[PDB]
């Protein structure tokens, strides 16, 4: 029996979010990416030498069933708070997704990462500084991805995991 | 081997080669058709309208797929080129016979289905259908007089704009026609689980592949394009909130045991119809943040329910592991959970190139499209059948006027609901209160089971 995370994406909708996951699991140099099968959802990866399988929840698409948020929610021991560097909204959206997933799981220390996703070449209105401030004044870590590049997609996950095992 | 023209003259007679179209390994199911992976529009239009055979389930999938790499305007003008055939005795003859008369019927194929089946594409560009009318009256010869003239019986069709008895309408506290009296308890639970699933059944068929390809319903333009796929999202929201709202302001305990009760009641219905929406609605309520912590409530609450309730949680578990086999081993009518849906499409667009690369050159993605397709297909299968079941005017009205909300926005009547739940049954050690009972009428259930034959 080795580990595995239950990690739930939660974000606003319509700033490419699912880009976060997406690449994590496509198999860098692979593009033909599947949503149908279980290994689209299920990764197993070696995380500071020990060994664990992450599944993680992605509703990305479902934004407007706000009241199964927290049915999805409480699935889930770690979360990715999401917001586009571009969309000065989703940022603005990451206090109420994180006061939800307090109240889902009862509890004030939940891990949980921030991540700032850079979407597309738009130009960026939220300064890092501002989400570092604010990941900062939570307690959390902040990891900013790109969806082109890949840059920071295992660091935002792989965050998220040393904060569970650290909990 | 067959002469065509000159690609300088005619552009679809280009051969076919790696920098323009390419193919999977497998072939069309029951067709034995090759399946395209990607080519330049040329070259998809060129099988779109091929001369060898017809291919209905590529016609199908690209009229539905096609304006995220090809505008309605352009396609027009793709088909009328294609049709226009230039020539290069015996060639001549067998030309005319084995290439343009065929190419020319699949043209005609192509324009009735759209017609036919994406009608809001003319709707919503009148020079669209302009230049489609315009075109069509150019068409002349025998062979193609019967299908120019369905086509423009379609166009002003378009331009115009069954089985054995149900089953007796349940009755239970409220009376037909008191509708100031209907609520939770007083209306038959059977008879709210039947209403419910025809209103649910209605939004679930209205819901069209042109509010869903190209993952309009999370684009800014959300209520212009997909309208009724947002009216189906906003019932199944209201109704998991009116449902949290009867538990949490149902303050008395033996009160409030009486409606989780009767809430699970209606979820057995539910499933007894295949309204997997309706059971999300119920599987939602129960594990919000106000609903899920009142541990007194479900203490009092039978074994029987509680495993009916536990069953029904387990269809979303594993990411929707039991629902997915659920939904396929059953068959119509029935009512599908659409987030599903809208997921799996958004991820295919996302996660997969509009375009591939090929020698340099720029190949459309079909592929892509294709998957796209298989999941709209799939939703369809399930909008033909309705249901046996009679409408009640009333029943069907307080349903589609509840407004749990009512002027509150989401965070305040969220906020409300939880602080209801803390107020209700405070967190421990807090000592549990008593409240006074709100129901006039008698709180037993009339239970599940049809009342007449
Ligand atoms: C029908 S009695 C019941 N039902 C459920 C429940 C189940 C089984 C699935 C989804 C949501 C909920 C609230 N949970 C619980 N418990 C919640 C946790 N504490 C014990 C009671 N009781």
């Amino acid at each position: 029996h080795m580990t595995e995370y239950k990690l739930v994406v939660v974000g606003a909708g319509g700033v490419g979010k699912s880009a976060l996951t997406i690449q994590l699991i496509q198999n860098h140099f692979v593009d033909e990416y599947d949503p149908t099968i279980e290994d689209s959802y299920r990764k197993q990866v070696v995380i500071d030498g020990e060994t664990c399988l992450l599944d993680i929840l992605d509703t990305a698409g479902q934004e407007e069933y706000s009241a199964m948020r927290d049915q999805y929610m409480r699935t889930g021991e770690g979360f990715l708070c999401v917001f586009a560097i571009n969309n000065t909204k989703s940022f603005e959206d990451i206090h109420q997704y994180r006061e939800q997933i307090k109240r889902v799981k009862d509890s004030d220390d939940v891990p949980m990462v921030l991540v700032g996703n850079k979407c597309d070449l738009a130009a960026r209105t939220v300064e890092s500084r501002q989400a570092q401030d604010l990941a900062r004044s939570y307690g959390i870590p902040y990891i900013e991805t790109s969806a082109k590049t890949r840059q920071g997609v295992e660091d935002a996950f792989y965050t998220l995991v040393r904060e569970i095992r650290q909990h | 081997q067959m002469r065509l023209p000159s690609a300088d003259v005619y552009r679809f007679a280009e051969p076919d080669s790696e920098e323009n179209i390419i193919f999977e390994e497998n072939m069309q199911p029951k067709a034995g058709i090759p399946i395209i992976k990607a080519g330049t529009v040329i070259k998809l239009i060129e099988r779109l309208t091929y001369h060898m055979y017809a291919d209905p389930n590529f016609v199908r999938t690209f009229l539905t797929t096609y304006r995220s790499f090809c505008k309605p305007q352009e396609l027009l003008s793709l088909i009328i080129e294609r049709f226009e055939i230039p020539e290069p005795s015996a060639e001549l003859k067998r030309f005319r016979k084995e290439y343009i008369q065929p190419v020319q019927l699949r043209v005609l194929n192509v324009c009735r289905h759209w017609v036919e089946h994406h009608f809001y594409d003319f709707e919503r560009d009148a020079y669209l259908l302009q230049r489609m009318e315009e075109f069509i009256g150019t068409v002349r010869g025998k062979a193609m007089k019967k299908w120019v003239e369905s086509i423009t019986k379609i166009i002003q069709r378009k331009k115009i704009a069954f089985q054995s008895s149900p089953p007796t309408v349940e009755w239970h506290i409220s009376r037909p026609g008191h509708i100031e009296t209907f609520d939770l308890l007083t209306l038959h639970p059977i008879e709210i689980a039947r209403q419910l699933t025809l209103l649910e059944s209605d939004l679930y068929r209205a819901v069209q592949p042109s509010e869903l390809v190209g993952s309009v319903w999370t684009k800014e333009d959300k209520e212009i394009n997909s309208p009724n796929l947002l009216k189906m999202i906003r019932h199944t929201t209201n109704l998991t909130l009116w449902f949290e709202k009867c538990i949490v302001e149902t303050e008395n305990l033996e009160e409030r045991v009486a409606v989780v009760s009767r809430i699970i009641e209606i979820l057995q219905v539910f499933q007894e119809l295949n309204n997997f929406n309706g059971v999300l609605e119920v599987v939602s309520a129960m594990n919000s943040s106000p609903v899920y912590r009142l541990d007194h409530t479900f203490e009092q609450i039978p074994s029987r329910q509680k495993k009916i309730l536990e069953e029904a949680h387990e269809l979303s578990e594993d990411h929707y592991k039991k629902y997915l086999a659920k939904l396929r081993s059953i068959n119509p009518p029935c009512v599908p959970f659409f987030g599903i849906y809208l997921t799996n499409i958004l991820k295919t667009e996302e996660g997969n190139p509009e375009v591939l690369k090929r020698h340099g050159k720029e190949l459309i993605n079909f592929s892509k499209r294709r998957k796209v397709a298989e999941i709209t297909g799939e939703i369809q299968q399930y909008q033909n059948q309705p249901y046996c079941l009679r409408v009640e005017s009333d029943i069907k009205r307080f349903f589609e006027n509840l407004n749990p909300m009512g002027n509150s926005m989401e965070k305040e009547f969220t906020d409300y609901l939880f602080n209801k739940s803390l107020e209700i049954e405070p967190r421990n050690p807090k000592p549990l209160p008593r409240f006074p009972k709100k129901y006039s009428y008698p709180l037993k259930s009339p239970g599940v089971r049809p009342s007449n034959p």
